[PDB]
RNA sequence: UCCUUGAUGAUGUCAUACUUAUCCUGUCCCU
């Protein structure tokens, strides 16, 4: 609701934010409409963070609906945290996240080799999402002030206005 | 000179080349994997060339030409600086666009089953141009229709009632998540099917009989280097699509067929009912080499790659085929050699000028002996008469209109052409008749010489109105000999007419009491007399070939003599 | 089809492609609607007019460009700037799918292409030395006449003694563009000229230089006799000089061998190919890219260097007396009396 | 019961010559 109230206050009726936080144009845009509707790293960071959380919460919703499993929930969460850079696309709008992404890959190499040891083969079957969970919460610990400042200046420019030659 | 050279210390006019790197190139190929291992990183399979040998690249017709020499304003080369790189980026596209090379969000491409990892600069334009005008949907519904029409002709060999094509929403071809049903079968009593297996498996029929219901699905993927194993893909999509709730099938006892557009691989995984796996094998093998939509795919890929090939073509009639001329099919020879014929004369200024003469289209049956002579009058050449080239198109148009007027019983199965330039117009003008195979001949025939006969020439030169005239060049031969004996006799006669054209007439008419009939072309002889004149015309062919090539005919082997007389070595 | 009455006449409007096939030619942007309810359903303006058989037809008739027509339009001025990411040349190409200006596509194709091709061809025909009914056409350098090809002699000082040419009647621009009936008759003149120069103690080198195939140059098949003590050293010169021709780090692997493959099934229909054949044995061929690092002569220069001739012969020629010195045709015609195969009226 | 100033066949029609939303990339002629 927040992201498309930001869309509808900017009168960008030709954009559409779907329910999985993919922003697509409804029609084919002119040059003026395309320059008007270019967003920045604040909007797309908030949109991709909300994509990651909706992936997590929907995994839990399909567990709570009776659709999936306990074990398949654990392995789905372990995939989500091992593959944020492949499921979301947060890296495009802040690149330093590769530091986190590679780290999760390293943990996936550390855990699986200890997990797939004996009779257990190379199937999916491994939900040990504590490590990737810690890595993506420690990311959020530092991305909270950066995004609060960026979204604050975004809202302040939308509601106060831009100061042309003020600074 | 403002340019700096690194070869400042030598010159090849004086010192020579001083380095040679062909051993380097040779074991560079052998180190990368060989040509076979290199070309699996490429779209070579998507071009569907049989071999790689005579492939020539063609940077002479790209955008870097007459325009882009003097475009000027070098800020042009700021957005359009990646346009020389497009062809390259197309060619190695199964390795640029991998999962394991770009860790990325991996969006789907527009109306395709193509996924683009990352934001490769010119790849998306190339993929839009190759799948221009809804080619995924047309490829999918052309394969569904082909497999249905395969099932529309094998009813009373299997247990059937009626195959039925679902008209589902069109937006299922480019949907990797789930599918619906590409055809539904309707068996008479029951099918004890087998179990799920592959398309290239051997045996083992078994479990439950599942009356009236049988589905196939058709999945078109766009493989990359990492994932183009079509069998593992087919079984994975089967086990995912049959055991989920988003995709619900009529029966649990059907097959899906996976086709990789990038590599031209195909396979299947499902419940095979008896006498269907060796049917679908032959069917899919036929469809992967005759489908007109895959043809547009392949030609658009080659088109975008600008990559050509002399040495392979469609497989000709060249030498070893020719026994297949005399099967139970309707085969035509078409010859347009004498269509646009010209005679040159001098004017009062002295300068030589060109006036046309009436031509003909030579259609011959090599399995009955029936002839179609289409006399092409001068009054269709009112409109160019300086260069020609519309000869090919008027010939193809008249052959197409003749097959159009001809009943469906005598329609050809193969049309075998003497001049290869006709292979492309007929292929256009016979799109109304898809079952006609058009095949070229390396084996050149003397069918131009048939109009050297006085009856044909006096018919053509004195005409003033286009007419279709019928003949039989096997005059009464089929009462005693076979079609191929009569055909080899006719090739001997026409070749001897092409070589000397008068000594053949003297030898075939040595006596006034030897006669010929007005219903027929050649004199009436008993079979011993035919053996005599066949040996004589064989001598006329061989002696003049040896004279034109400074060789003796008493040393030539039987295969060499056959190649001299019948075709060309 | 199209008519276009060129100053009195009638010409059937046709287009040639790369492969030399000749097809009959039948006869503010509004940003159409390249979506639906929220979903994209077509890219260009005519993705629902074309059927599958129509795509097969337009793939066969369609010339081998399809990138160039779009890149010409989106290369021009007043058209923004690719700002790195978020607006590349990819989505610029998606945005340029306008609604072409009421058969303006067929108009530009027909008018540009048909008229341009005809205009160029007419000019070439008018000033062609060959194609009998032309303007220049010496007409006394004719020695032979065949069914479809003829011998000629060059209009200039003629590099060697029995220098001759094998020219077809019509413009055909290549040997790979020839039909088999013309090609088998060029091979008969070739096998007769070899037998004429072999009994005279000479040797034969048959050149075929085919430059860029869109300026419509007439086909001419060289024949340059040089003495046998120099023609046994002739594949060495051409083998050295083909590989020290064209743009280094080329693609197509220079010096195609033609020992038993005889360019008809060696070089694809469409792309330039210099070729040289030594007598009756086929020699070499070189697919030409980069039309500036390869001279339009190239063969008379190698032959003219191994015979130590001045460069005014091979480039630009030296003219002769317009009837008097050009009666080497008289000398050539008494050479080509025993080896004439084009007549039988010699009673 | 007002009110303000002039530059030597013309005028019209038809024909000929000179520049494109539009693009292609270069050769003649005599001793
Ligand atoms: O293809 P491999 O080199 O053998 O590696 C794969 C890959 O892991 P890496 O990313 O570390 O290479 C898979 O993940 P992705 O390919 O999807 O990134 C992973 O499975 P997940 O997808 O579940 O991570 C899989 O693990 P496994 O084979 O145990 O299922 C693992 O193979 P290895 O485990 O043999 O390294
Ligand atoms: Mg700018
Ligand atoms: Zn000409």
């Amino acid at each position: 609701n927040m992201l498309n109230l930001l869309i509808h206050r900017k009168n960008l009726n030709y954009l559409h934010l779907d329910y999985n936080f993919n922003l697509k144009p409804v029609k084919t845009l002119t040059t003026k409409e395309r320059k008007k509707s270019r967003f920045g790293n604040a909007f797309h960071l908030c949109r991709e963070v909300l994509r990651l959380t909706k992936l997590v919460v929907d995994s839990h919703v399909q567990y709570r609906l009776g659709n999936v499993d306990a074990f398949q929930l654990a392995d789905g969460l372990q995939y989500i945290f091992a593959h944020v850079g492949q499921l979301t696309g947060m890296y495009r709008y802040k690149y330093k996240l590769m530091r986190q992404i590679r780290m999760c890959k390293d943990l996936k190499h550390l855990i699986y080799y200890r997990f797939n040891t004996g009779p257990v083969g190379k199937g999916p079957g491994c939900g040990f999402w504590a490590a990737g969970w810690r890595v993506w919460l420690f990311f959020m610990r530092g991305i909270t002030p950066l995004l609060e400042r960026w979204l604050g200046n975004l809202l302040a420019r939308q509601f106060e206005g831009r100061h042309s030659k003020g600074v | 000179v403002l340019k700096q050279n690194p070869f400042w210390w030598t010159h090849q006019r004086h010192d020579g080349k001083l380095w040679n790197l062909n051993n380097y190139r040779t074991d560079m190929i052998q180190a990368l994997g060989g040509v076979e291992g290199i070309l699996e990183h490429t779209l070579f399979k998507g071009t569907y060339f049989p071999t790689w040998e005579g492939l020539f690249w063609e940077k002479a017709s790209g955008f870097e030409e007459s325009m882009k020499w003097k475009k000027l304003t070098n800020a042009q080369r700021s957005g359009l600086n990646q346009i020389p790189n497009r062809r390259f980026t197309l060619w190695w596209s199964p390795t640029i666009n991998r999962a394991n090379v770009y860790v990325g969000f991996q969006v789907q491409l527009d109306l395709t089953g193509i996924f683009m990892h990352g934001k490769i600069p010119t790849l998306k334009i190339s993929l839009i141009q190759i799948f221009r005008a809804h080619l995924w949907q047309k490829i999918h519904e052309s394969i569904v229709m082909d497999l249905c029409q395969v099932f529309d002709q094998e009813l009373d060999a299997l247990e059937i009632e009626t195959v039925q094509k679902e008209t589902i929403h069109p937006r299922k071809s480019y949907k990797m998540n789930s599918s619906c049903a590409d055809i539904l079968l309707f068996a008479s009593y029951k099918w004890n099917v087998s179990r799920p297996s592959l398309l290239a498996d051997s045996k083992d029929v078994m479990d439950s009989t599942t009356t009236q219901k049988y589905w196939i699905d058709i999945q078109l993927r766009w493989g990359d280097y990492d994932s183009h194993d079509i069998e593992r893909y087919a079984r994975a999509k089967f086990l995912d699509y049959t055991t989920d709730n988003m995709s619900i099938y009529p029966s649990p006892t059907g097959v899906l067929i996976a086709i990789d557009l990038a590599y031209n691989l195909h396979s299947a995984y499902g419940n095979w009912f008896p006498g269907s796996k060796p049917l679908i094998q032959q069917a899919m093998a036929k469809i992967m080499k005759a489908n007109p939509a895959l043809y547009v795919l392949r030609e658009r890929i080659r088109k975008g790659l600008q990559l050509y090939s002399s040495e392979p073509t469609e497989p000709y009639l060249s030498s070893q085929n020719y026994g297949e001329l005399f099967s139970n099919q309707i085969i035509w020879f078409v010859d347009d050699t004498n269509v646009y014929r010209v005679t040159i004369h001098k004017t009062f200024e002295g300068n030589l000028t060109t006036k046309p003469i009436n031509g003909a289209i030579f259609i011959f049956n090599p399995r009955t002996g029936q002839l179609f002579l289409k006399i092409i009058h001068t009054s269709v050449w009112a409109g160019q008469k300086r260069l020609g080239q519309l000869a090919k198109w008027k010939t193809a148009e008249e052959v197409a209109a003749l097959i159009r007027s001809l009943p469906v019983e005598e329609q050809p199965k193969q049309i075998i052409v003497t001049r290869k330039g006709m292979l492309d117009p007929l292929e256009v003008h016979l799109l109304d008749f898809p079952n006609i195979v058009i095949k070229g001949s390396e084996l050149q025939l003397p069918f131009q010489a048939c109009l050297k006969v006085e009856k044909f020439g006096d018919l053509i030169l004195k005409a003033t109105e286009p007419q279709m005239v019928l003949f039989n060049l096997y005059d009464d031969w089929l009462k005693t000999i076979s079609s191929y004996t009569a055909f080899s006799r006719l090739i001997l006669i026409l070749r001897a007419l092409h070589v000397n054209n008068d000594r053949a007439k003297v030898i075939l008419k040595p006596d006034k009491t030897t006669i010929t009939e007005p219903h027929h072309i050649w004199p009436t002889l008993t079979d011993e007399e035919w053996i005599k004149v066949e040996v004589q015309l064989k001598d006329l062919i061989l002696a003049d070939y040896g004279k034109k090539n400074n060789v003796n005919v008493a040393s030539l082997t039987q295969s060499e003599i056959r190649d001299i007389i019948l075709g060309m070595e | 089809s199209g008519v276009e009455n060129e100053d009195q006449q009638e010409v059937i409007l046709v287009r040639t492609d790369q492969s030399g096939r000749v097809w009959p030619v039948n006869t503010k942007r509004q940003m159409v609607s390249t979506h639906e309810e929220r979903e994209r359903v077509r890219y260009f303006h005519d993705d629902d007019n074309l059927s599958l058989n129509d795509l097969v037809k337009n793939e066969k008739m369609g010339t081998a460009e399809n990138q160039n027509k779009l890149f010409m339009r989106m290369a021009s001025k007043f058209m923004g700037k690719t700002d790195g990411d978020y607006y590349t040349l990819d989505d610029m190409f998606v945005s340029k799918a306008a609604e072409r200006e009421r058969l303006g596509e067929e108009e530009e194709n027909q008018r540009k292409k048909a008229i341009a091709e005809h205009r160029s061809l007419a000019a070439q025909m008018e000033k062609c030395l060959y194609c009998f009914d032309s303007s220049q056409f010496p007409k006394h350098l004719i020695v032979a006449i065949g069914v479809k090809v003829y011998l000629c002699l060059p209009n200039v000082r003629s590099l060697t003694e029995g220098h001759c040419l094998i020219v077809p009647l019509q413009h055909h621009r290549a040997a790979t563009l020839l039909d088999e009936d013309i090609w088998e008759e060029i091979q008969m003149f070739r096998k007769s000229l070899v037998k004429m120069f072999e009994d005279k103690g000479l040797d034969c080198i048959f050149l075929e230089t085919n430059m860029s195939m869109k300026k419509q140059y007439h086909m001419v098949y060289e024949c340059i006799p040089l003495p046998k003590e120099v023609g046994d050293m002739a594949p060495i010169y051409f083998k050295k000089a083909i590989m020290e021709s064209d743009e280094e780090w080329s693609m197509n692997k220079k010096l195609i061998d033609l020992s038993s493959k005889d360019i008809r099934k060696s070089v694809p229909r469409g792309l330039p190919y210099f070729s040289v054949d030594f007598g009756l044995h086929g020699g070499f061929a070189h697919v030409i890219e980069d039309q500036h690092k390869f001279p339009h002569y190239f063969g008379k220069e190698i032959i003219g260097g191994m015979l130590d001739i001045e460069p005014r012969l091979w480039r630009k020629g030296i003219r002769e007396s317009f009837e008097d010195q050009r009666k080497k045709a008289l000398q050539f015609a008494q050479w080509w009396k025993p080896y004439d195969f084009t007549k039988s009226k010699n009673y």
